[PDB]
């Protein structure tokens, strides 16, 4: 994989956009405001372990990583031609939309008045999590979990065990080399057990940011006036290997409390990217 | 405090000190 | 629109200020302080939905966005001319005004020690959001909202329902490209329901950041000697299309809170801008 | 005012020194520390409205704005000389003084274990206030109020009334253009009521920062290794007019309160200046 | 040791990966999920003094120092020539991997609603600490303890006594340069007793930062697209003295806290290095 | 005082070590860990004042400046000769030793859990300061209290009324100019009281940050890849005038409070300074 000069002339610069919707757990059908649909971009109420060895949490309780394979122009006439050309994503301007809604303090959550059930709607608060990737191949995961003993369901969501077709191991709660995956589907990966893999990730370019608490005031910036260079040490950005180009995200905003019983739903919102890409000569 | 943010979340945007203006303006005319 | 030159010659170069007052949710006028006008500046008391399907938040309770178009001097003769002159936006100096007055905490609010109502006069506290745009065109916005099931009046404001003349969706709780408007009025368009849309807005510069949470800090600066470059990545600015200059913001402080059942009330502040224009040949 | 070049020679560059003692609304005298003065540095107890249409604040519960106007060395025989030279406000490192002495809780206020009147003196904590402009006349201000009705006394203070001879407006409550004064007097101009006005300040430079909250950690750093420039984007500082430099600031460090009904009592601290001045040839 | 030229050539530049798993306080084995391998990534419940005078933690319960010693290829055929070669660390791209899995709460720990044992399962919180050094030797520690009269287990773990054969003195609590060690055992060295020692580490590079409090929320970073430069300030970086390369760091999150009796349990996570290295000529 | 080129030659560079013990309160010695030896590092017991003029604070209980005057290699045969060599610090590399240390919350410090005696042992929190001076004479001290009618000891603390001989005044509770001292013995000026004076320090570079509170978390980074730079606008460092390089420093990490009455104790950790110096010739 050689890599050459920037291709010249007419089309050799493209610009690529996309919103990736959140992925909390209520999935986006059915659409009925009265049926589940209403739960749509946060996630269903999260149900706690029952004791230190019976913890299963529902799909739609997790919130799982966004992705999309975006189909870029087509390139090369001769495939054995010494010489090919390939699409690199030199940059991307990206952006969390919608942080404004979180101002909605007139809803029926808790109460910040709870004696006389009064006062505001609790806005939404907590655990954020906001991470985004974008590369020319699906962006490789390392699982990691809380608790190797986590009963995921073995349907409707990819783990460890999808994985390794094993039971997780103690390993799983620290770096366990085996249990890695690929973000190949859209709502199905648990952010709570895959984490960008440091180890690969060569041709993806990624930035996450945690913050915990239970509590913890949601912060949010978003201008159209930011670029993130997506170029390496060398100058060259990641390469779209088959003309797909990977976008992935999660962008957890916290949770939202109801009145019964201080039940959690988590709050994601849609991201948007703006990739610009340009043909780049390939020996 | 205690809650930071500094890669997915959309980042900070800067301004220019006014008596640096010209510079970062002569390089864009 | 092929971008040329910049003018030069005498009043080539202008400059143009602005302050706009905020929309919290109280009207302008009245103005007698016994009749509505002293909550000029602030929301009406946020009123909570009564339950989980009734949610019916007044007008005034609900912050809007903030607008001015401003008329810059005319410029073309010839409109049939192969070259004509357009005012660009440089940059600006913005401002948000009047932080200090947060300072008086001897008012009548819900007061810091409720067992004996002493202390001092809780001041303004809570979420914040500040976002300003300077553009050639209205602002384009994209709506997403807490829950598609709120029920906004009809009349007094615009929400998603006035755009597209139906009912909110389930998808409008997270990216709906179809709930899109143009801010072209000033206190009409409520922040919670619409966001500055990032897959447009290629005429205009917009830059906003939220904090979360019930009892956060305000938090602020300012200083007359920051001036933000509206210029993009090829040295242009917002060009003003028909020599109208258009200023957006929402600069919401957090809330007040009153001494009964906890009533909330926004508080925003006005925003100053002061833009530098100057002119471009174009083609 | 046509600026033109720097004037070079014997004297043409000069440094000056001043410090702003607070203005928290316990004047300088009496000095007795049992007759008041033991108070100087901090306000007297925030006294609270007695209901929504009564908040009659003392002025000497008021923090106010500090402000000096110092004489620079003469400069013009001739003043009908085509060109006269004026002194020119370059740069000024300037720091605030104390902050150590927050770190005495051996005091009696209120204690951190309120059921047993033990732990420590609560340390002085909440809103934060910094403001320092230095400039060539006075700092222009825009008058903007939390309430139009709050009932400042008639003598003692500079309030919007003192200035348009009639009673504030609901307009007072955001933005109104009438609402204008000069810093021309210290420790007379509530900060709660005042504030740098941006449309104006063409030849001062201010810079201020806003933490609100209740019980905020005050914050503050101090070296003196650093150095504000002064001079705008055409490379010139503030000019001073008739050769007064005059230097504006406001220093809350929060509020300490008693063991008794928590009275508060706001924080203030010196602020000291050190600016340097050249002289300018000015046509 | 005089620092000559850097090498170049075929294979002058190499690139050494590893991740280190957390050493919190529970070892790798027993890997069974029930026999205290389900706590391996978090140390065991801290157990606290039973007086003044009585404070003996358990080795399972302080999380110690993660190091490694990578081995680099072979470089001097003549150990007697004038002029050998030496691998130097040039960079390091690190990364703590998991902060996502910090978003399970949905296990059975303290919940947030504990009057009706409701809510979420509290996420882990608390005083975080991440140090990383990269070096060509081991890392030099300075011992420093909270109390010079704890306890500490004489079997187990690597303390000030272990070095000393003598028990700690009341210096041990402030900077006593007789209490010095070197990371060279993973899993022994006590974070809260050895500290990055700055009067040595000539030849590693370390980076550190501590948060502390008891529900401070844990905020992490992660991207791959970050490098730490090693070279000083003469352009060399730490220099591979036996051609070992040694690596070390911990990073804590904060606790978990169990349903009983608040027990702590403290949480690590893996650190991911990626060094580059490069032949110098050394004389 | 004319500052002329820097000696080149053999020896015209040096560095000079040394770290800095915090000065809590309770003195190096005793050192028997029953006889209050196991204090060192901290405060005695805070003691509070008993009505509002009664405030008397033990001296072990009043965190104190720490500093150390070092001797640089002699320079000058001739002192009659035109021009003589001075000891220029051109920079330091500083750091603030064992934050590590406040991982420990195994003690017996108030616990977490005060209703059942569990949870962990709270660690260090509140208000910190940090500051640090390196300079050529005594760091110039401005004294500035909270309240001028503390009665501090007269012996074994340097405080105002030991330099004017006098009792402090109200004008003490805000900038005095009379009330000046130099840091010229360690452990006896108490920082809650002596303040770096801007007004001075012409030959001393310090830099300090106050953060108040009374549960904030400790944070602290340390790294040995920094350096801080000590020349002035003009490339000049503080100059060491007898040869003595003056070090001074305050590390106040917060407080550990006991089980009894919320006793706080201030808990200090040690600095280290590496001091690059080179010779300068000088008129």
């Amino acid at each position: 994989m050689e890599v050459l000069d920037l291709v010249t002339g007419p089309d050799s610069v493209t610009e690529i956009e996309a919103f990736l919707n959140p992925r909390m757990g209520q999935p986006p059908t059915p659409e009925s405001l009265t049926e589940g649909g209403q739960y749509y971009g946060w996630s269903r109420g999260i149900n706690l372990a029952t004791s230190d060895t019976e913890d299963s949490p529902g799909n739609n309780t997790l919130p799982t990583w966004s992705m999309a394979k975006l189909q870029l122009p087509m390139l090369n006439e001769d495939l054995t031609c010494d010489t090919l050309q390939m699409w690199e994503a030199v940059s991307v301007k990206t952006e969390v939309v919608g942080s404004g809604s979180l101002l909605d303090v007139h809803g029926f959550n808790k109460p910040t008045d709870t004696v006389n059930t009064k006062g505001i709607s609790t806005p939404v608060e907590g655990s954020q999590y906001h991470v985004f990737a974008v590369g020319g191949e699906p962006l490789d995961l390392q699982g990691l979990v809380t608790d190797a003993r986590t009963k995921y369901k073995e349907e409707g969501v990819v783990t460890i065990k999808t994985i390794t077709k094993k039971d997780m191991v103690n390993k799983d709660q620290v770096l366990n080399p085996i249990s890695k995956a690929k973000l190949d589907k859209d709502g199905m990966y648990p952010v709570e057990i895959w984490h960008p893999d440091p180890a690969k990730n060569e041709n993806t370019r990624y930035f996450g940011n945690y913050t915990g608490g239970t509590t913890t005031p949601p912060v949010l910036q978003f201008t159209n006036t930011l670029t993130t260079v997506l170029l390496d040490e060398n100058g060259v950005g990641p390469l779209c290997k088959g003309e797909g180009l990977y976008l992935s995200c999660v962008d957890i905003m916290g949770w939202r409390v109801t009145r019964n019983y201080d039940v959690h739903h988590w709050r994601g919102l849609p991201r948007y990217f703006k990739i610009t890409l340009r043909k780049r000569w390939v020996k | 405090g205690g809650g930071g943010g500094g890669g997915g979340a959309a980042s900070h945007q800067r301004v220019t000190p006014d008596w640096m203006l010209p510079l970062i303006l002569g390089l864009y005319g």
